[PDB]
């Protein structure tokens, strides 16, 4: 049970950690293309 | 007891999708 | 005890009367502990007590199948089955145990479940060692040999002559005969459109052709005088198995789509 | 058996050629009989 | 000497400490790689003898000394923990008939290793440090019995084992409690392949495949291997072969190619037989019989013709070898299947033949069974022809297509399903190089 | 051994037998549920026979099969059905598993219950069996007497009844600064 509420809970972050990225993923993806234009 | 025990293994498995996006990071 | 009473009852035939004796005796081996295969070595049960316990399974099954019950038969059989085959089970062994499974394989055979039938031959412990030495056991597969591919000639003949058919087996023999011919019926239906009513009866091994004529019409077979016809040998169209293949482009479009996503999600 | 022959389909069969001639005679011998 | 032996173990423990740090990606694969090196030094002599001292002092270490059972003595709560387990691993490893003969000593010790302070807390911790093969591989030997009487009641230890393996199937929590798993099944599978009917294989199938990645392709293939033999008398052939076609190279075995892959191949040969295909044994001539194919060749040799007599003779001769491999059950079907195969080439070529020429081939074989025998054939397809005896003319269909159908395009979806094949699996292997650059 | 008799004993009458079937079965389920996994349809119906009492045997038996089938809300339900065949102090990884399995269910339930009402837990909507066993483990958590253990649960459990009492009880108990800190910690 115990130390996880301490520990385990801190992994919700690591969930978001993914969730930070695939967002930013499309960024570079698009940031590519409109930039892929001018180059 | 083991109530929250394996609950790690949920997110403990999530360690990967990180690294995909991590692979992607470079890859992007 | 009820032990021998039924053991006498069965011994007397009278298997209807033998039937109701089983459950109480079935309540015995509960407490007698025999009915459950005893994983802890009991020293002497198998032959101390469990002897006829091993038999009452046989016996009860024997009567049940003689009374044309099958699960009961098989149930008892399933229960004999460890005492039949524990793995090692030389501790006790018996004979019609062959006959039983023989009957039961033949049952399975009639039960028209191919793999399990065969995979039971695989589940069989000693196979050929067991198998070939029992004509009863020798029926189903040799039959199956015939049966499976669809020439029944001697097989169908054999089962009329079958000593087990001649002894206890005529239960499925009847079923089987019909069970046989329905395939031939299709095989004929496959092999033939228009077949003389004689030939099909000759095929169906019938004496009256109106015997057949039922089947053909029970099959719903187009028929004129003297000849069974197949205008439609099959079920073509008929509702389900639709909306998938023809999955010409849709699936391939999705495939395309997929491939294009295999192209797109490749990003 | 050795290493690389022309391999497949498959070993075919054997005793044909002379058999043929044995018959090529017989054939023609039958055709002599013809 | 014993040093260098232990020095390996030391370095292993050194890498076990790399596990005592964390997974064990190295350490396991190290242990794996070490398990390869397990052959080299070996003995027990001062290996096990100082090992006690090297272990000294833990109770189970002294318990394992019961397995040592020798003259060791000499001299030498934390650094001793999973090492001892890892040595209990080696304790297993020790016993391959390496450093052992009768593991029935160790059988008990297996449990008395596995059960105590083991088979307990390891869920994610011990990462297939269990080798249940090595567990059972012991009993595998013992199953040379025969002897044990079974033994017992019948044979409950192996029963209990299945249950004990079940007790891991229990412990298989899908928390990554996996790798070893379907060996336990592979066991039970081959335990069915001992006496049994796998069909709870379906229930085994119901759960899973050995998911997924971390398992040795071997067992993953050895999975399929048995998983084939399911479909064997389940009478699925393709999928069975598809398992073989998922099996063979594919789990690289070369050492295990020799005795073991023949078995694999032995079954593989049977498949196309079940499918009547008879691929070219031209290679299957070699790395083969010797000890595997050639009866299958003899079968194929028959199955090319499928002359029942001549066919049967093969079996009649090789039955025991069949029997040895329990391939006997097979081929009985394929008897007329080739006879029917020939039927197709008897000249179904003519859009018919008359009855009694296509009877003639059966008038070469049997009569008016022909009716059946052809209906027996026409039954399954396997030929496409028609007849009516009213005509007594056995009418052999075109078998002719201008295809323009999806038929090849099915075979493309096949390809297409591989259009990603590594094309995707590159992206799979794109991570490893570049994300290990990030470290 | 192999379940074929017990498979056979199943349909066989005399709920006595079925008991002794289930009894013997129950013990040997663990391995042989595999064979038995096909008998579950009857076993289902068996649990639907109020005539045969013990069917909670089969229910938990099915639960054994269901873990062994990876079925849980199945298993849990029939473990929940058991109550007798089932107990928390009964120790198998399975039991520990199914409990822990059974448990998690509560949380979102409770959370979904928490969603609408925050006194949800004061009410019946959650299967009390779980809630009981939940709290019974919370009791065990109280007897574990490290209560973030209980709290972080009851945190998500949203049960102040647990929480406050866990505090209040512990309050008078000991940990002068800690009972303060335990709060703060939480």
């Amino acid at each position: 049970y115990f130390k996880l509420k301490k520990l385990e809970k801190e992994y919700e972050l690591l969930t978001l950690q993914e969730d930070y990225i695939k967002d930013e993923q499309r960024h570079l993806k698009r940031e590519l293309k409109r930039a892929q234009e001018e180059v | 007891e083991q109530k929250i025990q394996e609950t790690e293994l949920k997110i403990r498995s999530k360690t990967e999708n990180v690294r995909r996006l991590e692979a992607q990071r470079n890859a992007l | 005890e009820l032990t021998k009473s039924l053991s006498i009852a069965f011994e007397n035939g009278d298997y209807a009367a033998c039937e109701k004796l089983l459950p109480p005796i079935k309540i015995e081996l509960i407490k007698n502990n025999l009915l459950i295969p005893d994983l802890s070595i009991q020293n002497d049960i198998y032959l101390n007590d469990l002897m006829i316990t091993k038999r009452i399974l046989e016996v009860g099954a024997l009567a049940s199948i003689q009374t044309f019950n099958f699960d009961s038969f098989e149930n008892y059989f399933n229960q004999l089955k460890p005492y039949y085959f524990s793995n090692n089970h030389k501790l006790s062994e018996s004979d019609k145990k062959s006959k039983l499974i023989s009957l039961y394989l033949l049952n399975l055979l009639s039960q028209n479940n191919t793999t399990k039938f065969h995979s039971e031959l695989q589940y069989l412990d000693k196979h050929i060692k067991n198998l070939e030495d029992d004509s009863l056991l020798s029926y189903p597969i040799k039959l199956d040999r015939w049966l499976m591919e669809g020439s029944y000639q001697k097989a169908w003949d054999l089962l009329q002559s079958g000593s087990q058919n001649i002894s206890e087996f005529d239960s499925f023999t009847d079923i089987l005969k019909s069970a046989i011919r329905d395939e031939i019926a299709k095989n004929t239906e496959l092999s033939y459109d228009f077949l003389p009513l004689s030939n099909i009866k000759a095929l169906l091994f019938f004496n009256n052709e109106k015997e057949t004529e039922k089947f053909a019409l029970e099959r719903n077979w187009p028929i004129v005088n003297s000849k069974v016809y197949f205008n439609n040998q099959s079920k073509e169209k008929a509702d389900y198995e639709d909306e998938m293949m023809h999955e010409e482009d849709q699936k391939t479009n999705i495939i395309e789509k997929a491939m294009d996503y295999a192209i797109s999600i490749e990003n | 058996q050795t290493n690389i022959w022309e391999e497949n389909w498959d070993d075919v069969e054997v005793d044909d050629d002379f058999t043929n001639e044995l018959k090529a005679e017989l054939d023609r011998y039958k055709r002599e009989n013809q | 000497m014993a040093s260098t032996a232990v020095m390996m173990d030391v370095d292993s423990s050194g890498v076990n400490d790399l596990h005592h740090s964390e997974k064990k990606y190295a350490e396991e694969d190290q242990v794996q790689e070490l398990l390869k090196v397990l052959n080299e030094i070996s003995k027990t002599t001062l290996t096990l003898d100082p090992r006690y001292i090297w272990r000294s002092l833990k109770d189970l270490s002294s318990l394992r000394n019961q397995e040592l059972l020798n003259a060791e003595t000499l001299c030498f709560k934390t650094i001793e923990v999973t090492a001892e387990i890892n040595c209990f691993m080696h304790l297993l490893v020790q016993l391959f008939l390496w450093d052992s003969k009768e593991l029935e000593q160790l059988v008990e010790f297996n449990r008395k290793v596995v059960i105590p302070n083991l088979l307990c807390y390891y869920n994610l911790r011990s990462l297939n440090l269990i080798n249940a093969k090595l567990w059972f591989y012991i009993y595998l030997s013992h199953e040379t019995l025969a002897r044990s009487s079974e033994e017992i009641n019948s044979d409950n230890q192996n029963i209990i084992l299945r249950s004990t393996m079940m007790k891991f199937l229990k412990i298989a929590s899908l928390k990554h409690d996996n790798e070893t798993k379907a060996m336990l099944i592979n066991l039970i599978l081959r335990d069915f392949l001992n006496n049994g009917e796998v069909d709870s294989a379906s229930d085994f199938i119901s759960k899973l495949e050995y998911p997924h990645t971390d398992v040795s392709s071997s067992l993953e293939a050895r999975y399929f291997f048995y998983l084939s033999k399911i479909n064997a008398i389940q009478l699925d052939y393709s999928t069975a072969n598809e398992y073989i076609i998922a099996a063979i190279r594919k789990a690289p075995h070369n050492s295990k190619s020799l005795g073991f892959l023949q078995q694999s191949n032995k079954l593989h040969c049977c498949i196309q037989l079940l499918m009547g295909d008879i691929p070219e044994l031209s290679f299957f001539h070699q790395s083969n019989m010797q000890k595997s194919l050639l009866p299958y060749y003899h079968l194929t040799k028959a199955v090319k013709l499928g002359d029942l007599k001549k066919f049967t003779s093969t079996i009649t001769k090789y039955k025991q070898l069949l029997l040895k491999d329990d391939t006997y059950q097979l081929c009985v079907r394929l008897r007329s299947n080739v006879i029917k195969t020939g039927i197709r080439i008897i000249s179904l070529t003519y859009k018919k033949i008359s009855l009694r020429d296509i009877c003639l081939k059966l008038n070469l074989d049997s009569e008016q069974t022909v009716e059946y025998m052809v209906s027996r054939a026409i039954r399954d397809g396997v030929i496409e022809a028609k007849i009516n005896h009213e005509d007594g003319f056995i009418e052999t269909t075109e078998l002719l297509n201008i295809y323009d159908s999806e038929d090849p395009q099915q075979v493309f979806d096949e390809r297409i399903k591989f259009a990603n094949q590594l094309h995707d699996e590159y992206l799979v292997s794109m991570r490893y190089p570049e994300d290990k650059k990030t470290q | 051994t192999t379940a074929a008799p017990l498979l056979a004993l199943l349909r066989e009458n005399q709920d006595s037998v079925k008991t002794y079937a289930l009894e013997s079965i129950n013990n040997v389920v663990d391995q042989l549920w595999s064979e038995i996994s096909n008998e579950l349809p009857d076993i289902e119906a068996l649990y639907d026979d109020d005539t045969f009492s013990d069917r909670e045997m089969a229910a938990l038996i099915a639960s054994k099969v269901y873990y062994n089938l990876g079925e849980y809300e199945s298993a849990v339900k029939y473990a929940l059905a058991a109550k007798d065949r089932f107990d928390i102090d009964e120790k198998s990884q399975f039991v520990e598993t199914i409990v822990s399995k059974s448990i998690e269910m509560y949380v979102q339930e409770a959370s979904k219950q928490y969603t609408k009402d925050e006194q949800f837990y004061t009410k019946d909507i959650i299967d009390p069996k779980l809630t009981s066993i939940f709290e019974r483990m919370i009791e065990k958590c109280l007897k574990a007497s490290e209560l973030k253990l209980a709290l972080g649960i009851a945190l998500e459990g949203y049960r102040l009844d647990i929480i406050e009492s866990a505090l209040k009880s512990k309050l008078d108990q000991d940990s002068t600064s800690e009972n303060v800190k335990i709060i703060n910690y939480l």
